[PDB]
């Protein structure tokens, strides 16, 4: 699934009032049984990189947000090899689960959409 | 330049077994892929040596194998390690292929060693299936005649196909001599296509149990993943030990050490259990072409992993939903084996039936909603 | 230790003659250990045992 | 947390004999044990399984 | 979407500073009885009902298939038996 | 009585049939027969029941006399053939298949 | 004698006593059964194999160790 | 299935072999050979067993010769290509009771025995089945079964009705060893007769599987320690980032 897709149906959700009272708080549940923070990982740390438009958007990313990624990723390698959880400074805390990335991958996305339209546009 | 760098042949090596750039964190999962090989080792040893003894005339091979015990010094052994490999094979293999599931191991850019897996899987089934038969006990008679009508189920021209397989009109000595040169065969096509995934593999390298890139964090695969390859080795060597010297019969079937007789039907046939949970699926369609089917897509559904994995995210370490399913599936899929050597009586058929409903259900239908599902709140919920 | 370490260890040569005549040692003891004490668990079962009778 | 010439806490883990003879003998001495029972596991291995090549019992009788 | 040593493909990293000590230098099993006991417990509470919840259910489902259908071919299941063929 | 003649690897039922057997088998209404055929399309003889011994559903052999109808039965799944042969209960979906004979004599038929 | 003779008997006494009632039990029901005309047209002809299956069972789980144990 | 459709399912019994450690008990052996050499032989083959199998396990090579010496093989054609017959040599095998098997059905009321030389691995259970079998012959069989002619009930055998009739009865050998030759005594003995027969690589393989075993399990510890020394600069890496 397109970043795109997810970002636009949870915005439905959202909108109506009845849908997000009983999906926000299992969203947020999922998210602290998920335990991606206990290794000190943002959400956005974990979306499959290995395609031609994500690695577009990794290069857009400022050189900070890129060299605290690169730390994130090489840090939580290390929790996972030792067989241990984060403790302290090193866990995620919720303020801090920053979507850093969503914005580049939904512009890298739209023109990709935009250039599919456009190559099968039909002159009226 | 070393010299492993510049020679070209010394390089290949290299490229796979030593400077190869390993992510530092695989967990033990990731060995089953090195046992996997040194089963495919120990069965080549072990196969080329049996067939120095074996004689595949129908009137002379199950007594061949009779002189092989008996009379072959280490004959006992030779024997027993290969029989007993052969069941270690598939453990191995479905190790494999469970990581390969709960890690997301089969999505971009890993589709086409996936691919090519699921292939290996169908050539193992054909390798070890033809194996079997070469006892020429009862088991594998029947086994033969049971699993060689199911062709005759392709509309038109089965029949046909069934005689030309089997070179004559039953499961006979032509169809013993030639199941022994394709068995002889088949491990060495086996070998290259374990090294076609390879090969497609180190496009991306290895995957890892986090889902995450490794590119910013490599180890070199020696001496790390030689000498943590040993441990499972080891393991491995000794399981294989206490079946081969302590229990040698206990993964066999006692109707194969009483000779073909095309007459006498045994009591019950079944597959070996490795096969079990794709006979079950088999039975749970009434048809027999539908059955034949279904088997056959119960294997190429693993092909569209790829497609109905609906998730940003690759792997399950993160995602407890598609944990819980992808036990239930594991454990449906032990159910399925198990039913696959019960006798077709109530309740056993029904439940046949609706835990084959959950095997492809798994893939067409659960798969694709908890992946989107869980794509969701992975966004609002850390929003 | 340090002495041992120069005559065995330091140069791999010295170190896998080393470790070859001490598997051809363990490989020697270990056959004879195990057969002395599979006979003395197996004690008047084997044919060893009874072959006296005839 | 700044300094990258303060060297992160090692003691846990850090032997005082760490550039002794003694110290590096006895590593080498389970790598060595571990050598000479491969060794003895292969000889062993390829002697029991290279006699099936040899005169079979009914040969020999 | 992977290079070789020296161009791996990682973006760029600046501002770690990595360490570690020799393997002679370090105690190989240091922490292990600590590790043993209670980050085994960790890992595998944590793990505990992904596992326990599927077998559970699915060996009960067996455990009342085999009691029904040894039951069905009792005298005491004749009846039940010439029904359920 | 019914003989076991090897033929091609597959056994061949040959029964001597009775004729208050033939008369079992000449009742059952086609209508209700998986496969709907009666003895007359089966036998070119009524006083020899030919058949192919391999079970229709798998491959086993039925085990003559047995069964529910008294014919044949499979023990592999349970399949009841008849005097016929024909199947009647169980997975087997045809009945027991006719080979391909002419009685060169009237004493000896080949196969 | 062979000593499996007393072995028998005493297990079949003693701890399966309850299973050798009900074999007993069953025995007398299906020869008086048999006894009785028109049985040889009857739809279902009762055995006792499943109780001499309790019963064997039981006899063969408390004698199997002592009965090696002499010989 | 029923459970009379089953067979009823033998005790375990504890053989001197059941044990990783443990032979066959070969005085056993030898006793056994001798209830098959009186007793079953008269309708059972052996026929993957030589005369040269017996020496060393159960019988000296001048009593195993002595046995073979006694019978009459075929020879090759004399020098008129008409057929001869030799005395037996250690090479031979133990010969059969039968010539085909239309003559050993005829003899056997339309069943046919087994060759025995892999029965104990044939069947589930093994030498308790074997042993089972022989002892479980009911003086009368459980109100209500009825066997087919020439049947005998035993519960063991799946479907009750088995086509050998009960053959051991206290006293029908005279063991050489003097033993008493009871019923349970004989189908003991005979178990583990036949036990070898069908596996006689078991004591060597359990001798070479405790080699094996500790090899191994030593191997395992030192591979541990070995790559727990190796890895030990990666686990204990740390890190310290100063964001650029
Ligand atoms: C066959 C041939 C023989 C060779 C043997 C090879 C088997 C090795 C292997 O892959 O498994 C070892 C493997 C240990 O591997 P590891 O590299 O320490 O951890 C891999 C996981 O990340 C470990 O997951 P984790 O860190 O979340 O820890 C969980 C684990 C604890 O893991 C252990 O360390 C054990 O315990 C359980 O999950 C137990 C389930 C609860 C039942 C009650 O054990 C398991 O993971 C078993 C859990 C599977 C369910
Ligand atoms: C039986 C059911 C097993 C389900 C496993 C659920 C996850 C779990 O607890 O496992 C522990 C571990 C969990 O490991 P993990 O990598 O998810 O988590 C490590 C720890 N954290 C989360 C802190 C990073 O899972 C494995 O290692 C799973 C490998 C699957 C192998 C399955 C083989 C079955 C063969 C059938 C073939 C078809
Ligand atoms: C499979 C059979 C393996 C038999 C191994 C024979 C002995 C070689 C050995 O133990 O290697 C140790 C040796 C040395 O291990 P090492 O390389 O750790 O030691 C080098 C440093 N010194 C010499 C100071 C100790 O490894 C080799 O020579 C490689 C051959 C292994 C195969
Ligand atoms: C089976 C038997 C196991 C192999 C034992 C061989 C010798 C073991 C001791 C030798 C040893 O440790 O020396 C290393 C040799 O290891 C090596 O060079 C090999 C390391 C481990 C070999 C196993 C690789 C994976 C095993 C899984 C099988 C793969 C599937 C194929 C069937 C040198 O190496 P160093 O760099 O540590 O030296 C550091 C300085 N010289
Ligand atoms: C092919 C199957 C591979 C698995 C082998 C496992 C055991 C097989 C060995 C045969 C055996 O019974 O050996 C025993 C010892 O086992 C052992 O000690 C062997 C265990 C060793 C495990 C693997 C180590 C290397 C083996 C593979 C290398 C082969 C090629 C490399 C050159 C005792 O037999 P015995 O002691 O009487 O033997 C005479 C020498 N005294
Ligand atoms: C005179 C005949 C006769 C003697 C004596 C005899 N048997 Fe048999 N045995 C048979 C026949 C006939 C069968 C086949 C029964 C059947 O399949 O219904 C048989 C079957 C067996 C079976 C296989 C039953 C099965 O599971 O298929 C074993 C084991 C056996 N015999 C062992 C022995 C041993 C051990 C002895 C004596 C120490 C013995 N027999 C003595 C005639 C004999
Ligand atoms: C993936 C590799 C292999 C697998 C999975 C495999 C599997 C099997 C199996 C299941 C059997 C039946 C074993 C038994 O119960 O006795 C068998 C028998 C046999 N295999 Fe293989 N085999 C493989 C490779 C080979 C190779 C390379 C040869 C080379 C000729 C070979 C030769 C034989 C022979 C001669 C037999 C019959 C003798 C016997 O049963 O032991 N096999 N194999
Ligand atoms: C003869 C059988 C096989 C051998 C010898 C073999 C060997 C290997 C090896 C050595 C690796 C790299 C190390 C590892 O991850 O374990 C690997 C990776 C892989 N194999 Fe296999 N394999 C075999 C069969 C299969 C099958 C049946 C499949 C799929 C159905 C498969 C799919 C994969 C995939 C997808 C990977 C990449 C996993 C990853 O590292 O993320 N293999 N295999
Ligand atoms: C697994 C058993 C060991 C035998 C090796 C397996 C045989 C398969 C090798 C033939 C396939 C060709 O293998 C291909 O070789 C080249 C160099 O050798 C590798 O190339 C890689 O390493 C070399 C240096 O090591 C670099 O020039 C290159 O940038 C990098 O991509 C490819 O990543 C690999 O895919
Ligand atoms: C490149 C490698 C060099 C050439 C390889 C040599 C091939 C053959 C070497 C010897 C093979 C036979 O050598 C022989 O092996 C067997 C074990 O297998 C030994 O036999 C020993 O153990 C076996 C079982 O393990 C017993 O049945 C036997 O009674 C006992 O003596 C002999 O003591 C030895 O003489
Ligand atoms: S094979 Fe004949 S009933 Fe299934």
């Amino acid at each position: 699934a397109s970043i795109t897709s997810v970002v636009k149906t949870s915005e439905l959700i959202l909108k109506s009032p009845l849908l997000s009272k009983i999906v926000v708080p299992l969203a947020k549940t999922y998210v602290k049984f998920s335990g991606y923070r206990q290794l000190g990982f943002k959400m956005n740390d974990l979306i499959i990189e290995e395609t031609p438009n994500m690695q577009l958007a990794l290069r857009r990313l400022p050189p900070t947000e890129s060299y605290d990624r690169v730390y994130r990723l090489i840090r939580a390698t290390q929790f996972s090899l030792s067989h241990k959880l984060a403790t302290g400074n090193d866990i995620t805390k919720p303020e801090e689960d920053d979507h850093y990335l969503i914005p580049y991958i939904l512009d890298v996305e739209a023109e990709a959409f935009e250039k599919d339209a456009l190559d099968n546009l039909e002159v009226v | 330049m070393a010299l492993r760098k510049k020679n070209s042949l010394l390089n290949m090596a290299n490229s796979y077994v030593l400077d190869s750039p390993q992510p530092s964190n695989l967990n033990y999962f990731w060995n089953f892929g090195s046992l996997l090989a040194l089963c495919l080792v120990i069965q080549l040893a072990t196969g080329i040596t049996l067939a120095m003894h074996y004689t595949s005339h129908a009137s002379l091979a199950f007594d061949s194998v009779e002189h092989i015990m008996r009379d072959v010094n280490f004959g006992w052994f030779i024997r027993y390690a290969h029989a007993n490999t052969a069941s270690f094979f598939f453990i191995c293999i479905y190790a494999h292929m469970g990581r390969n599931i709960y890690y997301g191991s089969y999505k971009t850019p890993r589709v086409l060693p996936w691919s090519i897996g699921v292939i290996i899987f169908l050539l193992l089934i054909i390798t070890a299936f033809m194996g079997y038969v070469l006892v020429f006990g009862q088991m594998s008679l029947w086994g033969a005649t049971v699993i060689c009508n199911l062709v005759s189920a392709i509309p038109w021209l089965g029949e046909d196909i069934v005689h030309f397989l089997w070179g004559g009109f039953s499961v006979g000595n032509p169809t013993l001599q030639r199941f022994f040169a394709l068995h002889y065969l088949m491990p060495f096509v086996l070998a290259v296509f374990a090294l076609l995934h390879l090969i497609a593999l180190h496009t991306a390298g290895s995957s890892n149990p986090l889902g995450i890139t490794s590119n910013v964090d490599k180890l070199s695969m020696h001496p790390y993943y030689s000498f943590k390859d040993l441990i499972t080795v080891f393991a491995f060597l000794l399981m294989f030990t206490l079946f081969v010297f302590f229990s040698p019969d206990k993964l066999g079937h006692p109707d194969n050490y009483i000779p073909a007789n095309p007459m006498v039907t045994p009591a019950s046939i079944v597959p070996e259990w490795y096969l079990l949970p794709f006979y079950a699926i088999l039975r749970a369609i009434p048809d027999k072409l539908g059955g034949v089917i279904a088997m056959v897509a119960a294997i190429l559904i693993l092909l569209i992993l790829p497609i109905v994995d609906r998730s940003i995210i690759r792997g399950n370490a993160f995602k407890p939903i598609s944990k819980l399913l992808f036990g239930f599936f594991i454990c449906n899929f032990l159910l399925l084996g198990v039913l696959g050597q019960v006798h077709i009586e109530p309740p056993f058929i029904v439940l046949g039936q609706i835990c084959t409903i959950f095997y492809f259900s798994y893939f067409l239908i659960l798969l694709p909603m908890v992946s989107t599902i869980e794509n969701i709140f992975f966004y609002i919920g850390s929003l | 230790a340090t002495t041992f370490y120069n005559v065995f260890v330091k140069r791999n040569s010295a170190f896998v003659a080393t470790i070859l005549a001490s598997a051809f040692v363990f490989d020697m003891t270990f056959e004879t250990a195990i057969d002395n004490f599979w006979d003395r668990i197996n004690a008047g079962k084997q044919w060893k045992d009874i072959r006296h009778k005839y | 947390g700044k300094s990258t010439y303060k060297i992160p806490d090692f003691t846990p883990y850090l032997k005082k004999d760490r550039n002794t003879d003694a110290n590096r003998l006895f590593s080498y001495f389970m790598i060595g044990s571990f050598g000479m029972l491969s060794a003895a596991g292969a000889k062993a291995t390829v002697q029991d399984f290279l006699s099936n090549m040899s005169a079979s019992a009914d040969v020999l009788a | 979407y992977m290079g070789w040593w020296g161009h791996m493909g990682s973006p760029p990293q600046k501002g770690i500073a990595g360490y570690t000590i020799s393997p002679f230098a370090a105690r190989p099993f240091a922490g292990v009885v600590h590790a043993a006991i209670f980050n085994t417990f960790r890992r595998t509470k944590n793990q505990a009902l992904f596992v326990i919840l599927p077998v559970s259910f699915f060996y009960y489902v067996w455990t009342q298939a085999s009691e029904k259908n040894e039951w069905l071919y009792t005298k005491a299941g004749r009846h039940e038996l010439a029904k359920a063929l | 009585k019914n003989v076991i003649i090897k033929w091609r690897g597959k056994p061949i039922f040959i029964r001597h049939r009775t004729s208050e057997e033939i008369e079992e088998a000449n009742e059952v209404n086609v209508a209700t027969l998986r496969d709907p055929q009666t003895d007359d399309e089966r036998v070119q003889k009524p006083e020899w029941l030919v058949m192919i011994g391999v079970c229709t559903h798998l491959g086993c052999v039925p085990i003559g006399e047995a069964g529910d109808f008294g014919g044949w039965f499979c023990p592999c799944h349970g399949s009841h053939y008849d005097i016929s042969g024909r199947i009647r209960r169980g997975p087997a979906p045809l009945n027991l298949e006719i080979p391909e004979y002419d009685f060169a004599d009237a004493e000896t038929l080949v196969i | 004698p062979d000593p499996a003779i007393a072995l028998h008997e005493a297990a079949a006494e003693g701890p399966c006593h309850d299973f050798k009632h009900h074999f007993d039990e069953c025995v007398e029901r299906v020869t008086k059964a048999q006894e009785a005309e028109d049985y040889d047209h009857a739809e279902y002809k009762e055995d006792c194999v499943e109780e001499f299956f309790h019963l064997q069972h039981c006899i063969n789980d408390n004698t199997a160790d002592k009965l090696f144990r002499v010989l | 299935m029923t459970a009379a459709e089953h067979g009823l399912h033998p005790a375990e019994y504890p053989w001197p072999q059941n044990g990783m450690l443990s032979t066959f008990d070969h005085a056993s052996l030898r006793r056994g050979y001798q209830v098959y050499k009186e007793v079953c032989a008269a309708c059972h083959s052996l026929d993957r067993i030589a005369w040269r199998n017996l020496v060393g396990v159960t019988h000296t090579t001048d009593e195993a010769k002595a046995f073979a010496e006694e019978l009459e093989y075929d020879d090759e054609p004399d020098d008129e290509g008409n057929p001869r017959k030799r005395p037996g040599k250690l090479a031979d095998y133990i010969p059969g009771p039968y010539p085909n098997e239309q003559a050993a059905r005829a003899a056997n009321q339309g069943a046919l025995p087994p060759d025995l030389s892999l029965i104990a691995k044939a069947r589930h259970g093994g030498a308790d089945y074997i042993f089972a079998l022989l002892t479980g012959y009911p003086d009368e069989p459980p109100a209500g079964v009825v066997l087919a002619p020439g049947m005998n009930y035993n519960p063991y055998f799946p479907g009750g009705g088995i086509g050998m009739a009960r053959t051991l009865f206290d006293g029908v050998v005279e063991y050489e060893d003097g033993t008493p030759a009871t019923t349970s005594q004989m189908a003991k003995d005979v178990a583990a007769f036949l036990t070898w027969a069908a596996e006689p690589e078991h004591d060597e393989r359990k001798k070479l599987g405790l080699k094996a075993i500790i090899v191994i399990s030593a191997m395992l510890g030192l591979s541990v320690y070995i790559k727990k020394f190796k890895w030990s600069p990666i686990k204990n890496r740390k890190f310290i980032y100063n964001p650029p």
